């Protein structure tokens, strides 16, 4: 306060995030004719989506004749019926349209005989509503798809007058009487504080992998947008559902794509057995992520360990053609060699299931509007939007389908732009904000910048990370989760006993990583408590105490003879977590999933069924 | 903000700031291709200077060339010393002649991989010593 | 105990009088990761939380790590530390660039040049765009290999001596390679006017095939070759 | 939108291959006509050579023009000298030959 300068910016719409989700929303808004400002802590290229290897799904019918409705069914079946079907309808239908848009933007997709966008088999996708065998609808830029996607989206975004606040750490949402006015942000370059206000705000900050000790995600995946929503009192959703990607280098935790499993790659144990045929008969080693990795983490605890210390497993490309590896998957060919020293042609890659995708995030409409939970119902938060991994329309549900997140990025980023475009026009008066607004956000900065503590940021981060890694792991019991819940609660009280060192204005990476720690902890609290509260096994979240999938009905037998279980007695519902900032208490509620589609006659609702690929 | 405006505001920001330019020649690792490009520039400058000194003496200095050579014989220097004078003429000439072809090969879009620069680079370097010792023996 | 010394460039703009200087850090390698960044991260977390650098993926695909280690411009997450304990690893910021703070360069101009070449598909009449995928042969796709992979880490452009001297006016390899990346992209219609944008002594013709770009590229690409291939187009194009 | 900067580059490579061809041709056939064309190619190539150095190092609008003017006057006086040497003296070829057997 008064030691800091304030610079109030005025815009039509603010987009916080420069990933695929953020960029598509940003330039799409500018294309609609809005004065759009994009606020991003990293340079747009550096954003994670660049690390995306697998591909982007669209029923284009380039390999075999395909219907987008088949893609709808495969997403909702994969979501363990926690997926809201109104959003899945919208995503799977726009899927072909959105991809063809990118190829037209200039995204260098791989090609085939016909000259169409090359698709290939991926994790858990089928034809004819789960009956027609293997589906090939994963459009890819040969193992570097997210890289090309981010680069072309960014490339094309220079065609419009989008104001890019590059290297700006957004701190908190500008809020007044429920209504969102934009963001208050610290400028990493000079230490200044900026109040960017708008009629609408898009939140596309991506996931929060860095809550755990081991992940595939970037160092900058710190669930910042989640925390900005958290501190506003607005609910988060399904934060206990965390995807464990089955294949990632045992060492630093880098990713080996699921495209390896779609091109003909097999997973081999300590005896050399094709062990995924022992669990899944129909899909085998190309089954859903929630089951494959949970079969792998089972093998580690068995004693059938496949390594120098019997702690990891293998992904084998020994019997794959060397001619195909050079063309289809060259990005893993380098990163397997660099991080392990593995010839992908002769040797198998040492893999270990670790944190990959955050299913939950910020509750949102199929249109993309952030929702608060009032009176056991829903309410659209005015001028607040969220898209990507940051959000939770729960188009992924309990378990995200392979190569859907990059689709989720484009589609719902685009959707956020359309919702703003239709609800109001550019040049509509920007709602003015109080002179003393976001004042505590600045004070959160100032108190943390001059922090005379006893436990430095780095030490506290590790205390959070390894706790989550052993408590909120692949399998989780009540006893372990209970210890974890008060173990994570412990470290929240430590968030003042923290000692900072760097006390400058220009590029205080020491300060931003601490702000990231506050956001990571706020993510962690809601993640662990939701898991301990949920007393069932659903998708990625699997309780050893309650390995039963608890629905409104026992869907194993016919529907007729049963009566519906009361909403507050079953577990097929969205976890709505809140947390008080001062006490660090996680109080949570629930709201129903959406079953109705956007059109029943065009796309039928898929009722809950047995879960096994 | 435009492309041209971004650069225009980049320079104002830095040239009026107490920011230091990072070290470059002080630190960057010397390589054959980089060092061999330096010599090509050097030999070019060295050669053209000689040619200019030759022209700007035909118009300026008195006498004829035969008179000038008779003045060189006046010092009646050692055959080895006159060979050293002769070698130091052809050496910068030949290097530039050989590496000049290597540049012209590159201009065709050929031989531009990293191993090829050390291969042909040595082949230029070796051709130099041979064609310089060869010509000075005439 | 296996102690490795790291000599690192440090300058803080929030301290008056403080000028550029080196700082050494000692690290046990058996506690630390195999890559250079793992050591930069270790000292930041444990020894000195002032070492301000850029890091994101530690995977070699985002291009944050870009810095000059031991005289070469590579990614800190790709260069594995020298187990030779007798040698002290020297970490420097990208060469001839304005230092914002400790190894963090000002890349504004670098990005700004990238914007000037228009790195997006341009069709003469795209009133039909959005609805149908453009056709491209498998062969026309290979023409882009080795060109798009560029993560814009600014290692190559910053390794070029011409970019050291004439960084203001000359685009550098990084930006020029992307210009070529969009030149032979069969879908693009604006191939002639893209070349005409380089019709001045500086934009393209500050290249003298010094070749530091190809030599330093962390992703293994060949910018110089693509520049040389541009020069050929520049000579042999009608209209 | 004329392409002048591109043609200049092509010109520079043309004189290079001409000057490459001339140095053995001047050895094998050392005539008076070879003397003049050698003086023509030698001074031009070098002029365009230093020109490249000047555009590289000599920064500034006001300073660069004077450097290009100096280089032009120098190259003019050089080509004049060589031609005078070809016309009023032994000539490059025959003068080189005399210098060598010494
Ligand atoms: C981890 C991962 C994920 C992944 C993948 C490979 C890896 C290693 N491969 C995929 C694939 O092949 N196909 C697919 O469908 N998904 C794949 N994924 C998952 C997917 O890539 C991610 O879920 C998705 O890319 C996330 O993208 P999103 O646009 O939503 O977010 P982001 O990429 O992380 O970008 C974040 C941007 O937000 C800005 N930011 C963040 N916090 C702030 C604050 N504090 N202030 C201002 N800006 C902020 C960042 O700057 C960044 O630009
Ligand atoms: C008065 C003060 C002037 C001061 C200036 C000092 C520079 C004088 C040197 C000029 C003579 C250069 C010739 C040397 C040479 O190239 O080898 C001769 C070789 C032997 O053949 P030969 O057998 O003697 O000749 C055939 C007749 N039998 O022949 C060749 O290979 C070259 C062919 C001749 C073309 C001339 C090239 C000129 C290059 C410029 C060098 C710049 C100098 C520095
Ligand atoms: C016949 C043999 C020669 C060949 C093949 C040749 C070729 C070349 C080429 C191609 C370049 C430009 C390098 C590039 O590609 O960027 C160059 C540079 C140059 N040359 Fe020559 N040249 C020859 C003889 C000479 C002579 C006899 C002189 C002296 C009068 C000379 C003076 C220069 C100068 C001043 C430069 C500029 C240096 C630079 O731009 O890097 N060259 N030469
Ligand atoms: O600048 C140059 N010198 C230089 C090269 C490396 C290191 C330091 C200076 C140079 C050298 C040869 C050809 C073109 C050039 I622009
Ligand atoms: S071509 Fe290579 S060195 Fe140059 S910017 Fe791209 S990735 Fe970096
Ligand atoms: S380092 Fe250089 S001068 Fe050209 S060949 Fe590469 S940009
Ligand atoms: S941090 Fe992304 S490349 Fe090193």
């Amino acid at each position: 306060s008064t030691q800091y300068p304030v610079v109030d910016h005025e815009f039509d719409a603010v987009v916080v995030g420069a990933g695929g989700a953020g960029l598509r929303a940003a330039f799409g808004l500018s294309e609609a004719g809005f004065n759009t400002a994009c606020v991003t802590k990293l340079f747009p290229t550096r954003s994670h989506t660049v690390a995306a290897q697998g591909g982007i799904n669209a029923a284009l019918g380039n390999m075999e004749e395909d219907n987008w409705r088949w893609h709808f069914y495969d997403t909702v079946k994969g979501s363990d019926w926690l997926g809201d079907q109104d959003a899945i309808h919208y995503m799977t239908e726009q899927a072909p349209a959105s991809v063809v848009e990118l190829e037209n933007y200039g995204m260098p997709f791989s090609r085939t005989e016909d000259g169409k966008i090359y698709q290939r088999a991926f994790g858990g996708q089928s034809l004819k509503f789960g009956k027609g065998g293997q589906a090939h609808r994963c459009c890819c830029v040969a193992d570097r798809t997210g890289h090309s996607l981010l680069h072309t989206l960014y490339g094309r975004s220079l065609r419009y007058d989008t104001s890019y606040f590059v290297e700006y750490f957004a701190l908190d949402l500008l809020m007044e009487n429920g209504e969102c006015r934009g963001v208050i942000a610290l400028c990493i370059e000079d230490g200044s504080i900026h109040r960017i206000r708008a009629r609408n705000t898009v939140v596309a900050t991506g996931g929060y992998g860095r809550t755990y000790f081991s992940c595939t995600s970037a160092h900058t995946s710190t669930g910042d947008g989640t925390a900005m929503v958290t501190r506003a009192g607005l609910p988060c959703q399904d934060l206990e559902f965390v995807q464990f990607h089955p294949t990632g280098i045992y060492g630093a935790g880098c990713l080996i794509t699921e495209g390896c499993r779609g091109e003909g790659g097999i997973l081999i144990n300590s005896q050399g057995e094709r062990f995924m045929e022992r669990y899944a008969p129909v899909a085998k080693d190309l089954a859903s992520r929630d089951v494959v990795s949970r079969s792998m983490t089972l093998e580690i605890r068995e004693g059938r360990g496949c390594g120098p210390e019997k702690d990891h497993v293998y992904l084998q490309l020994h019997h794959l053609p060397p001619e195909q590896l050079a063309v289809r998957l060259p990005g893993i060919s380098e990163t397997a060699m660099i991080f392990a020293g593995v010839d992908v042609t002769k040797e198998p890659i040492p893999v270990l299931p670790t944190v990959h995708y955050n299913m939950g995030g910020i509750p949102t409409n199929y249109k993309g509007q952030v929702l608060r939970h009032v009176n056991g119902q829903d309410q659209v938060v005015p001028g607040l939007y969220a898209c990507g991994e940051a959000a939770c329309a729960s188009v992924h549900g309990a378990n995200r389908l392979g190569a859907n997140s990059l689709l989720d990025l484009v589609v719902f980023g685009r959707a956020c732009a359309l919702s703003i475009a239709e609800s109001c026009r550019p040049g509509d008066k920007v709602p003015s904000i109080k002179p003393n607004a976001g004042e505590e956000s600045v004070m959160n900065l100032d108190k943390l910048r001059f922090a005379n503590g006893t436990i430095r940021t780095s030490e506290l981060r590790l205390s959070m990370q390894k706790s989550m890694q052993s408590h909120a792991a692949v399998f989780r019991v009540g006893s372990v989760l209970q210890e974890g819940c008060e173990k994570i609660l412990r470290l929240y009280g430590d968030l003042q006993h923290l000692k900072t060192f760097d006390r400058g204005m220009v590029w205080n990476t020491d300060l931003v990583e601490t702000l990231e720690l506050q956001n990571l902890m706020l993510c962690a609290l809601q993640t662990i408590y939701g898991a301990e509260a949920r007393k069932e096994s659903r998708g990625a979240h699997a309780r050893e105490d309650f390995k039963e999938r608890v629905d409104e009905y026992d869907y194993s037998k016919p529907i007729q003879g049963q009566q519906k279980k009361p909403f507050q007695e079953h577990w097929r519902k969205h976890t709505l977590s809140y947390v008080d900032v001062k006490t660090g208490k996680v109080s949570l509620e629930y709201r129903p999933v959406i079953d109705k589609t956007l059109n029943e006659a065009d796309c039928a609702t898929v009722p809950p069924a047995i879960r096994s690929y | 903000t435009t492309a041209k405006e971004e650069m225009e505001r980049f320079w104002n920001k830095n040239l009026g700031s107490n920011r230091p330019l990072s070290p470059h020649i002080t630190i960057y690792r010397w390589s054959l291709p980089m060092a061999m490009s330096i010599c090509h520039r050097g030999t070019g400058i060295a050669l053209s200077a000689g040619v200019s000194l030759f022209g700007l003496s035909a118009l300026l200095l008195p006498g004829n060339f035969e008179s000038h050579l008779e003045l060189v014989k006046s010092l009646c220097l050692g055959p080895t010393l006159i060979y050293t004078a002769k070698f130091g003429i052809v050496f910068p000439l030949m290097y530039h002649t050989w590496n000049g072809i290597r540049h012209l090969i590159w201009d065709l879009g050929k031989g531009l991989t990293i191993p090829q620069l050390t291969q042909s680079g040595v082949v230029v370097l070796i051709l130099t010593v041979l064609s310089s010792v060869g010509l000075a023996a005439m | 105990p296996r102690i490795k010394k790291f000599a690192i460039y440090r300058w803080d703009p929030d301290k008056t009088g403080d000028k550029p200087h080196m700082q050494t850090y000692e690290i046990d390698l058996n506690n630390c990761g195999p890559m250079v960044l793992d050591a930069l991260i270790k000292i930041k977390n444990e020894i000195d939380s002032t070492l301000t650098f850029r890091r994101s993926c530690r995977e070699g695909i985002c291009g944050s790590c870009a810095m000059n280690i031991n005289g070469g411009n590579t990614l800190a997450c790709t260069r594995r530390i020298d187990t030779n304990l007798d040698k002290v690893s020297k970490i420097y910021p990208l060469p001839h660039m304005y230092v914002i703070k400790d190894l963090v360069p000002d890349l504004s101009n670098f990005y700004a040049q990238y914007k000037s070449i228009e790195p997006y598909l341009k069709k003469k009449d795209e009133s039909q765009e959005g609805k149908q995928q453009y056709l491209q042969s498998i062969e026309e796709r290979e023409k882009l290999d080795g060109l798009y992979e560029c993560i814009l880490c600014a290692c190559c452009s910053t390794s070029c001596p011409s970019y050291w001297w004439n960084g203001d006016k000359y685009l550098g390899p990084a930006v020029l390679m992307q210009a070529y990346r969009w030149m032979i992209d069969s879908r693009d219609d604006f191939t002639e006017e893209r070349l005409a944008k380089l019709q001045d002594p500086f934009s393209l013709y500050r290249c003298h095939t010094i070749m530091n770009c190809t030599g330093t590229c962390p992703k293994g690409l060949n910018p110089g070759k693509a520049i040389a291939e541009i020069k050929k187009m520049m000579a042999t194009y009608k209209e | 939108s004329s392409k002048a900067a591109s043609l200049h580059w092509t010109g520079e490579r043309v004189v290079s291959v001409l000057l490459l061809g001339l140095l053995p041709a001047a050895y094998l056939n050392p005539c008076s006509a070879m003397d003049y064309s050698l003086a023509a190619a030698l001074t031009l190539h070098g002029h365009w050579g230093i020109g490249q150095v000047v555009t590289d190092y000599v920064r500034g609008d006001a300073l660069q023009k004077a450097a290009k003017a100096g280089l032009l006057a120098l190259s003019a006086f050089t080509f004049a000298g060589l031609c005078y040497f070809n016309y009023h003296d032994v000539g490059i070829c025959k003068a080189v030959a005399m210098l060598w057997k010494l």
